[PDB]
């Protein structure tokens, strides 16, 4: 199995800067997309950013401008840095493997979804 | 029908205070009681303080005892909820609950000291 | 499946031994597996119920998880309704959180046209004046999640799940379930992976019954897969 870690929340007033880190664990041989999604307490899910094998990357009309993505497939991690925090997505973050091809050396491999525990970020 | 709203939550550093508040709409508060739960991000939900229907009688939680002071307002149909002085431990969130009927989840606020 | 096609009469009996008290539950209904609903009522046949009815609500309807409502492509994946028809034993060991511990044993199985579940109760370790034998615990159940996890070994079907209940003075006490399952029948078990089933309970008293009335209505949804 794939296990996901967050990590990187802090605590940003308007206008600050935080990275939110999520780490794929275990034997993957490659991740087909990455995706950062924020849902807030009373409101849908709704997708932040998302990046690509081939390094194709998509954000949200309004997410576009203040978040980046940078994601490593060697290391296998997505680093977001939400530069120009703003009060209004002081929502919960979540990451999402969409592809997780895990093979094993004797090869027999799984093909699944996954998702990693959020991650607490709010604005004052 | 019923519908609940939380508001409040605001980040605070260690030994600050800050003033949770639940609303409710649906029912009336007198009648039910309500329940505060702290959810921290991946950990399974816990319960920290409770207001009986009466509400001459509360109750805590060990790791919170003696920090929370639980209020109830009938006029404004509105629970509220102290912090005293916060400490890392209550980085979790805090969800409101009221079982009327079926079951309730409140939508929740954020509360990290950081 | 095609046994719960439509409305299926439910029949639920229990025999509990806690600390020395008797009593005896017999509670009927109906079960429309097809939109995930159970309609049940389980009157204590004895004068009262020693211990509150919340506690034994799991006891005594999560028995019955075989009307649960399970997506198409998760079907397959329903081990009671494939073990079913030659019926299915299932014991849960519940600890309380410092108030002791129960441990029953029952027997679900079909009888003419109706579903038959056989339960013996037994709780041991209890302190009196507490959540459970004070009596503290409000007539409400909330709604929870039960895991589900398959076992070759046993050959059976495990269960792990936390339930809270709700106390008078606000408190919530939070009680550890396992379940173990063994399939009676001889035939494929179709036992399936991993996956969560969603229960909403709601309580209420019928009017006219002056005995306990211990009506139930409960919607459970598996999913996960």
């Amino acid at each position: 199995q794939v296990q996901l870690v967050e990590n990187g929340g802090g605590c940003v007033k308007a206008g600050g800067s935080l990275r939110l880190s999520c780490a794929a664990s275990g034997s993957i041989f490659s991740i087909n997309r990455m995706t950062w999604y924020r849902q807030a307490p009373g409101k849908e899910r709704e997708w932040v950013a998302a990046i690509t094998s081939g390094g194709s990357t998509n954000y949200a009309d309004s997410v576009k401008g203040r978040f980046t993505i940078s994601r490593d497939n060697a290391e296998n991690t997505v680093y977001l840095q939400m530069n120009s925090l703003k009060p209004e997505d002081t929502a919960v973050y979540y990451c999402e493997a969409y592809g997780t091809y895990t093979l094993a050396p004797t090869g027999e491999g799984e093909y699944d979804d996954y998702w990693g525990q959020g991650t607490q970020v709010m604005v004052s | 029908q019923v519908q609940l709203v939380e508001n409040g939550g605001a980040c605070v550093k260690p030994g600050g205070s800050l003033r949770l508040s639940c609303a409710a709409s649906g029912f009336p508060v007198n009648r039910y009681s309500m329940r505060w739960y702290r959810q921290a991000p991946g950990k399974e939900r816990e319960w920290v303080a409770g207001m009986s229907s009466a509400g001459d009688r509360s109750s805590y939680e060990d790791s919170v005892k003696g920090r929370f002071t639980i209020s109830r307002d009938d006029a404004r149909n509105t629970v509220y909820l102290q912090m005293n002085s916060l400490k890392p431990e209550d980085t979790a969130v805090y969800y409101c609950n009221v079982n009327v009927g079926f079951e309730y989840w409140g939508q929740g606020t954020q509360v990290m000291v950081s | 499946e095609e046994l719960f096609t439509g409305v299926v009469p439910i029949l639920v009996e229990l025999d509990g031994d806690v600390n020395g008290h008797k009593f005896s539950v017999r509670g009927e209904g109906e079960g429309d597996a097809t939109n995930g609903k159970l309609t049940l009522k389980f009157i204590c046949t004895t004068g009262k119920l020693p211990v509150p009815w919340p506690t034994l609500v799991t006891t005594l309807t999560y028995g019955v998880q075989c009307f649960s409502r399970y997506p198409d492509h998760m079907k397959r994946h329903d081990f009671f309704k494939s073990a079913m028809p030659e019926g299915y034993v299932q014991e849960r060991t519940i600890s309380f959180k410092d108030d002791g511990t129960y441990k029953t044993r029952a027997e679900v199985k079909f009888e003419g046209d109706t579903l038959v579940n056989r339960i013996e109760l037994k709780g041991i370790d209890f302190k009196e004046d507490g959540n459970i034998l004070g009596h503290k615990l409000e007539y409400n159940f909330n709604s929870h999640n039960v895991y589900i996890t398959a076992d070759k070994q046993k050959n059976g079907i495990k269960a792990n799940f936390k339930i809270r209940h709700n106390v008078e003075d606000g408190s919530v006490q939070l009680a550890d379930h396992y379940q173990q399952n063994t399939p009676i029948g001889d035939g494929p078990v179709l036992l399936p992976d991993n996956h969560y089933l969603s229960t909403q309970s709601v309580l209420s008293k019928d009017p006219n019954e002056k005995r306990d009335h211990m009506v139930l209505l409960e919607f459970v949804t598996a999913a996960g897969i």
